[PDB]
């Protein structure tokens, strides 16, 4: 048989963030360690504030290439409000969240979509994972690695995602910590 | 003698070796198969020496 495509550039990415250590968590989940290693992924991206520089250097050991926008509590003010990253065939932007009002809106989320003018938009503030299209455009919630507190959800589910790209297709793997054993769903996206 | 009449019957004349063969769920996954194989599943048992032989010395009786 002969080779689908000549070479392959496929690439994966790390999405999380609201970590909030040692605000309100002192780590990320027991078994969550485990499913991240080095060497596996070339891409992070992170949302919610870190908040304290030792997390920053444990998201430097997964992969070396890290993309973090500053959160409201980030102690670090050195990190970029919003930022817009191209992963292949991909225009991602990058915000915490706390500067879209409503915080949680869709509209208002759709409104800065058009603004950065990128295919995926990575917002998280909220805790909750989201994960839908809007118009042509995908938006991501990765939610609280650490299911840090937050006073308007009374019930958080720490868990993180990762994004295959291939090229002009990505698949979305979220990995959510219910009971003792962790759960994943597939998602995929595709430009067409 | 063999219940094959037939001399040739061997799908695969060699057969093959690996060191391991771990598969993956998704990113991140190094785990071993994920499998749901537990302690609650049993698997059939297939040895010829275990625990349930014990030896004795001859000498001490
Ligand atoms: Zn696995």
């Amino acid at each position: 048989g002969s080779p689908e495509f000549g070479t392959r550039d496929r690439m994966l990415v790390l999405v999380l963030g609201d970590l909030h250590i040692p605000h309100r968590c002192n780590s990320l989940p027991a078994k969550f360690k485990k499913l991240l290693v080095p060497g596996k992924i070339q891409h992070i991206l992170c949302t919610g504030n870190l908040c304290t520089k030792e997390s920053y250097d444990y998201l430097k050991t997964l992969a070396g290439d890290v993309h973090i926008v500053r959160g409201d509590f980030d102690e670090n003010l050195n990190y970029p409000e919003q930022k817009v990253v191209t992963v292949g065939q991909f225009k991602i932007g990058l915000i915490h969240g706390h500067q879209v009002i409503p915080w949680g809106d869709m509209a208002s989320l759709a409104l800065l979509q058009r603004q950065f003018d990128v295919d995926i938009l990575i917002s998280g503030h909220t805790h909750k994972f989201e994960a839908f299209e809007h118009e042509n455009k995908f938006y991501i919630n990765p939610g609280s690695a650490t299911g840090a507190y937050n006073a308007l959800e009374t019930n958080i589910i720490p868990s993180f995602v990762l994004m295959d790209i291939q090229a002009s297709t990505v698949v979305t793997y979220v990995y959510q910590l219910i009971g003792d054993d962790v759960k994943v769903e597939r998602i995929e996206y595709k430009k067409s | 003698g063999p219940l094959g009449s037939t001399e040739e019957d061997l799908e695969d004349a060699e057969d093959t070796v690996s060191a391991a063969d771990p598969e993956f769920c998704h990113p991140l996954c190094q785990c071993p198969k994920c499998a749901p194989a537990q302690k609650r599943l049993a698997k059939v048992p297939a040895s010829g020496l275990g625990v349930n032989v014990t030896s004795q010395d001859g000498s001490s009786w």
